[PDB]
């Protein structure tokens, strides 16, 4: 199926039907939605702290750094 | 030794089993803290783990995977 719809203006109404079909794909693939605004950050931060508590090794110190380096986007 | 076992017989285990306990508690007691301060706990505990961190290495251990 074909789409038809300034030189710029009409550029961008391209690339605002390519990134609605990105994200309308990933919705296909991925049948969910999360918050954004840095939400998953902090709990990906807070919940991989617990886990690392329970783990032994050096896990613990690993999972540890990865949970503190998601706290950089927020 | 003596006195303080006269002052309060009252004990607590050794050889790093107070640190890396105190280091739990601390670190969960720091998700209630919504303030600058939670860093601090934190590092608390880190700072804790750093006593049985330096018995297992002057032992000739892995420090980190021992503690």
């Amino acid at each position: 199926v074909t789409i038809v719809v300034n030189k710029l203006v009409i550029e961008e109404a391209e690339r605002s039907i390519h990134d609605a079909l990105c994200v309308i794909r990933c919705l296909v693939k991925k049948r969910a939605l999360i918050a954004g605004g840095g939400a998953p950050e902090i709990e990906l931060a807070l919940r991989l702290t617990e886990y690392s508590r329970t783990l032994s090794g050096m896990e613990s110190y690993c999972v540890r750094a990865f949970a503190d380096a998601m706290e950089v986007i927020p | 030794v003596i006195r303080n076992l006269i002052r309060d017989n009252r004990v607590v285990y050794g050889g790093g089993a107070a640190e890396i306990s105190c280091a739990l508690a601390v670190s969960q007691e720091a998700d209630k803290c919504p303030t600058l301060e939670q860093y601090a706990m934190r590092a608390f505990a880190d700072a804790l783990e750093v006593i049985p961190m330096a018995l297992s290495e002057n032992s000739g251990m892995n420090p980190i995977q021992t503690m």
